[PDB]
């Protein structure tokens, strides 16, 4: 049985290709003593252990730690010897070249895969969708992207990279909320706001309009119970926090807004293909799964967009997981069985082999 | 890559028209009786071989999706039509079918009219 392994800056996807979940999903965190501890546990001992995040923006910083990561996966979550599976895993669209190699000859020295193969994040959730051809909003806890993909292949000229996500809305809710009087400014804290984040947040299609009924009306306003009991309000923050997706400025960012790199890695494609990108925007990551996000990116694309463009935001219900399973449904193909890289391939190549063999 | 799946060594050889079926992650030849007549519960991987004058050929590739096909069929659907155009050296275009919604090319390819029919395999998850 092959293994399907999505990699993020927040959370471990891991799991059997062939099922249509992953079996497993924790925290992508290592601790070590204040010789470590991995995901769900390592914030328990958070006390003995410092944590740190291995992945950052979706890119590997900490290979020691990575490595750790890995090891959990295989024998504490996975529960397999790692030498008996072939083992497919995700990579962020543009991983340097070295990355990409460290990862290959880490899973076939240190874990001895027979197997291996590293697919682009965002193509997965394209082949989810039943799609060959269309452009990817990937926003998970540590990066968006904007990925156009055609006939099957990313367009890795047009690629747009956007290192606000997830994390970055929390600490903002988390700063937020505060102003109207409550705590939110700790390690276990915002762990707090980012379930309030999950809960209570959405995207409304008009801001200004939103805004004029939220300070004018004790209807757009929610109540959550903290671990405490002290039960809160939440307001007006579960319209402004997921704004800072469209609006970058709230956190002080600058850069564009979602909807505008959008429309800018769509300029970079040849003009041929444009139509079937705006047909075809597809959205992917847990941080697009603020009710109200996809009715508002149509909106805000079609501004952009000349009238006849016929836009289409598609956001599947499952878009937390929608690149685990559109690898788990690669390596599940009959076709997959020579797409791998074999151990007997590596020893005769080494790691630049991964070049070759994955695009 | 280098696939070796019986159903790729004699895709597009001759000028006409190949239709599979993916059923449990794999792409299942349709018998050529049944032609024209698709599941709505299935998807499918439609090849068009056409004869150019120059004497090469010229394909279409078209993945065709039912209204009530699972997550599995139509990504393998997709995955397969990358992999087929690949195979035949990227010369094959690739074109998305949805149930109700078929090109006009792909409708012409039927003679007898294409037909919708209630069921289809279990998804292979
Ligand atoms: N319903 C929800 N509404 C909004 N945010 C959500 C929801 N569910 C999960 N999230 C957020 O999505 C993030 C988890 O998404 P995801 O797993 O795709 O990211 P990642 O893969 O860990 O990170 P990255 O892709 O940036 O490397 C967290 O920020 C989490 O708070
Ligand atoms: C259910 C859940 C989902 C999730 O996304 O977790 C990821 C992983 C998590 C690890 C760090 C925390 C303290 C320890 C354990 C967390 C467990 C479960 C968290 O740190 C995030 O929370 C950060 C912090 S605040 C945010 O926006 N991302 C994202
Ligand atoms: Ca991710
Ligand atoms: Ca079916
Ligand atoms: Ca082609």
């Amino acid at each position: 049985t092959a293994l399907v392994c999505d990699n993020g800056s927040g959370l471990v996807k891991a799991g059997f290709a062939g099922d249509d979940a992953p079996r497993a999903v924790f925290p992508s965190i290592v601790g070590r003593p204040r010789d470590s501890y991995v995901g769900d546990e390592a914030q328990s001992k958070r006390g003995i252990l410092t944590l740190k995040y291995p992945i950052e923006h979706g890119i590997i910083t900490n290979w020691d730690d990575m490595e750790k990561i890995w090891h959990h996966t295989f024998y504490n979550e996975l529960r397999v010897a790692p030498e008996e599976h072939p083992t497919l895993l995700t990579e962020a669209p543009l991983n340097p070249k070295a990355n990409r190699e460290k990862m290959t000859q880490i899973m076939f020295e240190t874990f001895n895969v027979p197997a291996m193969y590293v697919a682009i994040q965002a193509v997965l959730s394209l082949y989810a969708s039943g799609r060959t051809t269309g452009i990817v909003l990937d926003s998970g806890d540590g990066v968006t992207h904007n990925v156009p993909i055609y006939e099957g292949y990313a367009l890795p000229h047009a690629i747009m990279r956007l290192d606000l996500a997830g994390r970055d809305l929390t600490d903002y809710l988390m700063k937020i909320l505060t102003e109207r009087g409550y705590s939110f400014v700790t390690t276990a804290e915002r762990e707090i706001v980012r379930d309030i984040k999950e809960k209570l947040c959405y995207v409304a299609l008009d801001f200004e309009n939103e805004m004029a009924t939220a300070a004018s009306s004790s209807s757009l306003e929610k109540s959550y119970e903290l671990p405490d009991g002290q039960v809160i309000t939440i307001g007006n923050e579960r319209f402004r926090c997921p704004e800072t997706l469209f609006q970058p400025s709230f956190i002080g960012m600058e850069s564009a807004g979602i909807h505008e790199t959008t429309y800018n890695s769509i300029m970079k494609c040849d003009i041929d293909i444009r139509k079937d990108l705006y047909a075809n925007n597809v959205m992917s990551g847990g941080t697009t799964m603020y009710p109200g996000i996809a009715d508002r990116m149509q909106k805000e694309i079609t501004a952009l967009a000349p009238s006849t463009m016929k836009i289409k935001i598609i956001a599947p219900p499952e878009r937390k997981y929608s690149v685990w399973i559109g690898g788990s449904i690669l390596a599940s193909l009959s076709t997959f069985q020579q797409m791998w890289i074999t151990k007997q391939e590596y020893d005769e190549a080494g790691p630049s082999i991964v070049h070759r063999k994955c695009f | 890559m280098v696939v070796e799946h019986p159903e790729f060594l004699k895709a597009g050889k001759e000028p006409g028209l190949q239709i599979w079926r993916v059923e449990k992650f794999d792409l299942v030849p349709v018998p050529t009786c049944l032609y024209g007549d698709f599941f709505t519960g299935d998807a499918y991987v439609i090849l068009k071989t056409v004869q150019l004058r120059n004497g090469n050929l010229q394909y279409d590739l078209h993945y065709w999706l039912g209204n009530e096909c699972s997550q599995d069929e139509s990504g393998a659907a997709a995955i397969f039509t990358v992999q087929l155009d690949d195979y035949l050296n990227g010369r094959a275009v690739q074109h998305r079918e949805v149930q109700g919604f078929e090109s006009a090319t792909f409708l012409g390819y039927f003679k007898s009219g294409l037909k919708y029919k209630k069921g289809g395999v279990a998804s292979g998850f």
